């Protein structure tokens, strides 16, 4: 009964270092070179508006 | 006079030393002779580790700036003055900060600005143009102070970008995100 | 399933661009991280880090601005964005924090309701004017027999709970709060005391027994409790009692009253310390920094009893003081007990003695009290100061066997205290301490054996609910004897002691 | 005058830097413009290069390092005049009452030299009141310090008000009374109290000025309060030759404050943990209190024990400056006798053969003595019984018991609750009454038939009152 | 100097001899009763036969504890 | 390294400016910090050990402490 | 980047400072490790002084500290193990076994520090311990939830006290325990080991019902801290994830409070409080809330407290009694009487003390007896003076009870076999209550003080009156 209640956090758990797990395939693919010039855009079109 | 006030950890001597070459406007020259005194210690492997460590009596100081001289032409007599001033006072103890924040003094006075983009990546020319461009917009460049601008590569921006200058500053860094990202699915 | 709630929480967060002034941490140690930048900032004013910490500037200064942090020192490091928020310490006010408890933040921490928020209002404000003041008069009934009549309870009238660790302080101040459900269960709102608990440098252990005991009478739907425990950090429980004064005064504002128990200044008083110490503060007294005063005179000065202009409200406060074994000379006990308007003391003897409470209202004065009283009380009660009085200077005498005068003051005494002697958490109505006490007075209590007294109690109180409510009620809401109930109630009381 | 930007804000110890020439001089007053109204700070050091350290007067929030500074050219300017009495006024000399602002044609600084050698009090001098315990036993002085002990509402406030009204009669006075670590919920008390017994009148002028310093403004409100009262005192006595007459509240909080100034201005608080300069702060506040040759301020002062100790540092410095103490009991006033003065804790240095004259310090001796040896007597005489009196003992018990009755005045700030009409006995008419009562001339006269009367001429209506 | 009043050890003794543990087996409840009612006996109240007991019996081995410089036995 | 009370811009500022270090810390000081009742001249390098100032100010003061930069 | 190079720069005892290089970005509660001849030196980075160097506490020895020499950067907090077999082995505060047997077995492992649970975690108390000691189960009973506190003075028997629960209560429950030893003698933890070995509560298997860290005094000022922490661990792990009732025991929490103070001054934190860690509140206060009772698992801790000068109104104690809740008082006087323990009757306190959670009768009678002996106490004054026969009747019989209910706090026991040298006793709840009672109802004042002295429970007390009659 503790174990099945600890079990429904865990699985939240498993997600959050799946997270970390996609974050590498974005560092090895060109997403990082891509998403990181969506990135920069956003930030030219915000400061030029100041 | 200087830009803004800086006081305390050696930099009580390099806001006296730009007010005093800034009211005989001699502050180039200043710049000059000083980057040239400190070229050639800090390119002797010895002389910069040896100066800094104030290791040294009171008469030895003395013949320390005597033998500093020599690689100096003596293209300007106030950062010499500087010297004698640090020799009489028993430091030689840190010489580059004295001269950083002078530096950080003369060129502000005169209108340049620092700032970095840090990145995790070479970045196009398009994007320091159009950022350079962002900047003279907005109100932190205006001009009557010029703009430059150094993308680095720290790792220590894994993705996405920082703008800095004037403590005025635009966050699109991709590591922040995953963080929150993080915060979400642990509830 | 769980993952689809945090789905439509996930989208709901966003990439955000733009943000103002900013530091980097030079060193940061023992939660003084050190900042580069912040040029023009407020005072005591927050920022918002990159980690996601929060802080305040109590040391500007230009070469640096000393930020105090408010949490972790493992997510703070060296070169981290310091966000300058552009708003000083302030935190929600409204009337939704009726049956919330929340922590120094304001935010639900027994995950139990939503703040409805109206206004955010600094923890810090200045106390009001002369003209937003008048005399106190309003009577607060707390359930206890003795403390409404030796001295007096009032509305934005605050007298100390300075008593001695574990006798039952807390029972002092929750008899109270469980007597303002009272006036809360009718519709008469310029009555209603909307009650706080601060619990503060109080662990979350402590404060759960606390919530648990409110539930169980029905009392969290009108009590508020703001908590800063003893694990979470100094800035919070130095900044506990500042949040939840400023709940109170939305009330107080829109012309109601509130009540406010502090717990305790001896704890608050640590945290300021921890604070000095580190950002090396000058000395003082028994090495709790000298410019302890004036924190506790800022917040002490706030509860008032407001003009009739400011909508006839006030903020009652009764600040709760923890000594060490009774020492009131201590330096952190004196200051408080100059500022306010009255103590209670506790004593260690009574509660060894069996007699809980232990408050003992020899030591106790209030100097403004009966201004604020109950006129059918301050009738049946007068005598009663006088009677308790004699006995305790009487009681210095000690059996063999003694005049035939100082035995006397000793049997009327003793019936009076074991009537005094009541159990914990048991409030008491105008109506039923009212009868009591006259009673004691006029010796029919006083006639009747030690043992019998707590008999007698009940046995005359379901006789006058059995025979006469109608003067009970009539006592209770006249609010006042008149000589038509005195003939009566002296009648009754004959009756009574007959069977 | 010159102008500079905010250089720190560490606490309520602002720094500021001034464009180089001059710095402003010592006690000098500052002005920032804020929207937190205005903040006046005082300069208590020079850190040089054109810098200052200063303490602050008004809470320190809303503050920021480059808000320019402005240098009024000296200290703090209170009002002064006759257009400000009746009217509680903070630190800054500016309504806390909110009936429109306190203004008068002339203003004058909180700080102020003491006068000189030749000016100050030289000869003896007597300040005649209009109650006989204290004119008797402990004679008010002119420049005199009374420091006032007991409780506050159990006649303390009885005690003030009638002082204040005995000085109207005898001068044409004024009073200010100063609150130092004032509770802003009993000052509005004071102020509606002292409105209904006639000493402060809604239409115009009034009688005595009220000075609050509130403990939610810093410690230094809390000290030059103290000095705010004193300028309008003065400028009766200077500029109006008019006698006045300063209390102050309790003395432990203007010690309490004071220890915070110094601690915070980088001094160091030992004195037993308050200040080190505490005597000379006393030294500068009770030497400008002095008969000058137009009028003179005389103080009350109130003393606050630490913890029940006349042995420590604060009481002690206190006791040294001070040249008599009043003594209010409760004992007393449950025995119905307003005053609540006690004639055997009631002394002054000042009550001598040659200060008051021959008479008047030997008719105070054998007062003094009959109430001693009725007590010493009183002892054992109830112990022993009431008929275990001698024929000379009790000889002494019925001469203290008239003298007892006989002190009390029904004066016009208690009138309300006896419903006897108000009394003022002026000095010499005390001692001529307790030469008849030393001879036995009135002996004749019940013991109980001098209750509630001034005077000798007083108590000729109470003896066949009592008959009839 | 000597004194016994205030003189333990926490754990507990175990370390003495076998025969010395024995023959001082009351020893230390004597000594312990005896400070209370040698205080009481100053005040020169009468004393009832309990009290008088514990007082004649623990004098006489005070007397047994002292000592004189340097005797190692 | 060390810090030091001859860390002031306004005499630092002179001393820089020539080979004059300054004739004013000859027989004459120029004051500094000064208030909490005692007060720091810099200068007065020819000066006696218990001596006697006059400040033009009307005020006159007595030497303590005679050190290397300040009396 | 960040360096796996730092040299250190100043060695000044515990404190021990590195030089850290470009990158670093130093993060504080870190680990760094010092290669060394004692193994590896763990250093606890506790402040950065800026520009890359740390100024850190040790938890090993600095008396071969080389400078120059290479100083790796690990990150967080050091990671013990923890589990159920975790269980009887002996585990050092860097987390290695000085019992030594292979390493101490792992699942999982979790770092020495932990965040405390939030208030929507707490759950309140609903059982009753039961100690079997008189005293304590009559005035002050504790409760599952609790953070119970054996205040006293030195020469009171503190060890001895400790070890009484262990021998009884220990056994009896179904859960399994943690007993700490934070900074105490060489003497001790062996006495500790020996003892529950032969008991078998400590097994050279795993999976048994207490487990031992040793922390020790001979070890610096660091260690004996993280002594503490590092057992805690072991227990939220038993609470929350594996769902299992820990009787908790930490012995002398004194040695935490004071090695804090001694590592306070040096970092920087001038002392307060006179002499004592200025953070003395927050520490405590993150320590206690660990243990707790929530959602599953119930960690109550019973904590040895040592009070200094014998005196428990000074300012170390006082600050403590807040945090426990269920105090009791001991003191050399009582321990000399001949009455075990030295737990004073008036003075032991529970705040888990209720007249319906340990039942009306109890509750009543534990009153009258604090009634009966307080009469005493006061009396004291009158007897010394006036004499014993110028008291009432009433007076004269509430003494005599008095002395009875005195005497009848004395029990000996099996730990205390190095005092009385007789075995201990069980007692149960409703014993205490109703023996106690008879006393007092004056049904039972025909029992004589001497046959109260030296019992177990009831049965005891009627077997005692036949053996003094002949």
């Amino acid at each position: 009964v503790r174990y099945e209640a600890s079990l429904r956090q865990l699985e939240q758990r498993q997600l959050a270092k799946s997270v970390i797990s996609r974050v590498q395939s974005e560092l090895g693919n060109p997403k990082f070179q891509e998403k990181v010039l969506q990135q920069s855009i956003s930030e030219i079109e915000q400061l030029l508006s100041k | 006079p200087p830009p803004v006030r800086l006081f305390g950890v050696e930099g009580t001597y390099a806001t006296a030393l730009y007010q005093a070459a800034a009211k005989n406007s001699s502050i180039d020259a200043a710049f000059q002779s000083l980057q040239k005194v400190e070229s050639t210690v800090k390119k002797n492997p010895k002389l910069g580790h040896l100066l800094l460590n104030p290791a040294l009596s009171l008469k030895d100081r003395n013949s320390v700036i005597d033998a500093i001289v020599e690689t100096h032409k003596n293209l300007d007599g106030y950062v010499v003055n500087l010297l004698k001033v640090l020799s009489e006072n028993n430091r030689l103890g840190c010489f580059e900060k004295i001269a950083s924040d002078f530096g950080v003094l003369n060129d502000a006075h005169n209108g340049l600005l620092k700032g970095t983009v840090t990145s995790a990546e070479p970045l196009d020319p398009k994007s320091f143009k159009r950022i350079e461009k962002a900047l003279s917009a907005s109100k932190l460049v205006g001009q009557g102070k010029s703009l430059k601008l150094e993308n680095v590569v720290k790792p220590e921006i894994k993705g996405g970008l920082i703008v800095e200058l004037g403590d005025k500053t635009v966050d699109l860094s991709i590591s922040t995100k995953i963080q929150k990202l993080n915060k979400v699915l642990e509830d | 399933e769980v993952s689809s709630i945090l789905e439509e929480r996930i989208k709901g967060v966003s990439d955000e661009a733009n943000l103002n002034e900013t530091g980097r941490v030079l060193a940061v140690g023992d939660g003084i991280a050190r900042v580069f930048g912040l040029n023009n900032i407020q005072a005591e004013e927050l920022v918002e880090f990159s980690s996601g910490v929060k802080g305040m500037a109590l040391n500007l200064e230009p070469g640096q601005v000393g930020i105090v942090l408010f949490g972790s020192d493992r997510l703070v490091k060296e070169g981290e964005l310091v966000k300058r928020t552009g708003n000083i310490v302030d935190v929600p006010v409204g009337p939704g924090l009726l049956g919330r408890v929340v922590d120094a933040l304001g935010n639900p921490i027994d995950g139990k309701g939503p703040i409805d928020a109206a206004g955010r209002s600094r923890a810090q404000v200045k106390a009001p004017g002369i003209l937003p003041r008048r005399s106190v008069h309003e009577p607060v009934q707390t359930g206890l027999k003795a403390v409404d009549a030796l001295v007096p309870i009032g509305r934005g009238q605050r007298e100390l709970i300075i008593g001695d660790r574990q006798t039952g302080k807390t029972a002092v101040a929750l008899d109270t709060i469980l007597n303002q459900k009272r006036w809360n269960n009718g519709s008469d709102e310029s009555k209603k005391l909307y009650c706080v608990y601060v619990a503060v440098g109080q662990k979350r252990s402590t404060v759960a027994q606390l919530v648990q005991t409110l539930e169980q009478h029905d009392a969290m739907k009108y009590s508020i409790i703001v908590a800063a425990t003893a694990s979470e950090a100094a800035p919070l429980q130095y900044l506990a009692p500042f949040t939840a004064a400023s709940i109170g005064e939305w009330f107080r504002d829109n012309g109601k009253h509130a009540l406010i128990v502090y717990d305790d200044l001896s704890k608050q008083a640590v945290a300021y310390r921890q604070l000095s110490l580190l950002l090396r503060r000058p000395p003082g007294r028994e090495a709790y920094p000298g410019d302890v005063f004036y924190l506790h005179s800022r917040l002490l000065e706030r509860a008032a009893k407001l003009s009739e202009k400011e909508g006839s409200g006030s903020l009652t406060a009764l600040p709760v003081i923890e000594t060490q074994g009774g020492d009131v000379s201590a330096y952190i006990p004196t200051n408080v007990i100059s500022i306010t308007d009255g103590q209670i003391f506790l004593e260690a003897e009574l509660f060894y003695k069996g007699i809980r409470p232990a408050i003992n209202v020899g030591l106790s004065v209030s100097r403004v009290g009966s201004a604020a009283q109950v006129k059918a009380l301050k009738q049946v009660a007068g005598s009663l100061k006088l009677f308790l009085a004699q006995y305790r200077e009487v009681a210095a005498f000690a059996q063999s066997d003694l005049d035939a005068s100082t035995k006397q003051t000793l049997v009327r005494g003793e019936r009076l205290t074991q009537l005094l002697k009541q159990n914990q958490y048991s409030p008491l109505a105008t109506e039923e301490q009212v009868p009591l006490i006259y009673a004691g007075v006029n010796g029919h209590l006083d006639g009747i054996e030690l043992s019998r007294i707590g008999e007698f109690e009940s046995s005359f109180l379901s006789y006058l609910k059995s025979n006469h409510n109608e003067l009970l009620t009539e006592i209770r809401e006249k609010g006042e004897l008149s000589k038509e109930l005195l003939a009566s109630l002296k009648s009754a009381t004959e009756s009574f002691v007959a069977t | 005058p010159i102008t500079g930007k905010v250089t720190a804000v560490i606490g309520a110890i602002v720094d500021v830097h001034f464009e180089q020439s001059e710095l402003p001089a010592i006690l000098n007053a500052l002005e920032i413009k804020t929207p937190q109204g205005k903040l006046v700070l005082e300069v208590a050091q020079h850190l040089g290069e054109n810098t200052v350290r200063t303490i602050a007067m008004d809470g320190t929030e809303g503050l920021v390092r480059g808000e320019k500074v402005l240098d009024t050219g000296g200290p703090i300017s209170v009002p002064v005049g006759r257009e400000t009495l009746g009217r509680i006024i903070n630190v800054i000399g500016e309504p806390i009452d909110e009936r429109g602002p306190i203004k008068s044609k002339l203003r004058k600084p909180i700080h102020a030299d003491p006068p000189s050698f030749a000016e100050q009090s030289t000869s003896a001098e007597i300040l005649e009141t209009g109650i006989k315990v204290v004119d008797l036993l402990a004679p008010y002085a002119r420049g005199g310090k009374i420091g006032l002990f007991g409780g506050a509402g159990v006649g303390k406030t009885v005690f003030i008000q009638e002082l204040i009204n005995n000085i109207a009669k005898a001068h044409g006075g004024f009073s200010v009374f100063t609150g130092v670590g004032e509770r802003t919920r009993e000052g509005n008390d004071l102020y509606r109290e002292m409105k209904e017994t006639g000493v402060i009148n809604l239409e115009g002028e009034s009688k005595v000025a009220l000075v609050f310093g509130q403990m939610n403004e810093p410690p230094g409100a809390r000290a030059r309060v103290a000095l705010t009262g004193l300028t309008i005192a003065e400028y009766f006595r200077d500029e109006e030759g008019q006698d006045v007459l300063l209390f102050i509240d309790n003395i432990f909080r203007f010690t309490q404050a004071g220890s915070e100034v110094s601690a915070l201005l980088g001094r160091i608080p030992s004195a037993v943990g308050y200040q080190p300069t505490l005597a000379t702060d006393m030294g500068l506040l009770q030497e400008r209190i002095t008969t000058t040759k137009k009028g003179s301020v005389t103080s009350v002062q109130a003393v606050y024990v630490p913890a029940d100790d006349l042995t420590d540092p604060a009481p002690a410095t206190t006791f040294a400056h001070l040249d008599a103490t009043t003594v209010l009991s409760r004992g007393i006033s449950e025995l119905g006798i307003y005053p609540a003065v006690d004639p055997l804790d009631s002394k002054s240095r000042l009550l001598d053969a040659a200060v008051v004259g021959q008479e008047h310090y030997d008719v105070a001796s054998k007062v003094q003595e009959t109430l001693q040896t009725y007590k010493s007597l009183q002892d054992i005489i109830a112990i022993l019984g009431m008929d275990e009196l001698s024929e000379q003992d009790k000889l002494t018990v019925e001469r203290a018991r008239k003298i007892q009755r006989f002190l009390s005045q029904p004066f016009a700030v208690a009138e309300v609750f006896t419903g006897i009409p108000g009394k003022l006995v002026r000095l010499k008419d005390t001692v001529a009454s307790f030469k008849a009562v030393l001879e036995g001339k009135y002996d004749n006269i019940p013991e109980h038939a001098f209750y509630m009367v001034g005077g000798i001429e007083d108590v000729v209506a109470k003896a066949e009152k009592l008959a009839a | 100097a000597i004194n016994v009043g205030l003189s333990v050890s926490r754990v507990g003794s175990a370390a003495q001899v076998k025969a010395l543990k024995q023959v001082a087996g009351s020893l230390k409840l004597f000594l312990a009763q005896y400070r209370e009612v040698a205080a009481f006996a100053q005040f020169g109240s009468d004393l009832d036969a309990s009290t008088k007991q514990t007082l004649v019996r623990g004098e006489r081995l005070t007397q047994l504890l002292k000592q004189n410089q340097y005797s190692p036995l | 390294t060390k810090a030091q009370p001859t860390e002031v811009s306004s005499i630092l500022e002179e001393r820089i400016k020539g080979v004059s270090d300054e004739a004013n810390l000859n027989e004459t000081g120029r004051v500094l910090a000064v208030g909490d009742g005692i007060a720091r001249v810099f200068g007065l390098n020819n000066i006696q050990a218990e001596e006697l100032v006059e400040f033009s100010s009307g005020v006159k003061g007595m030497a303590l402490n005679l050190e290397p930069g300040q009396v």
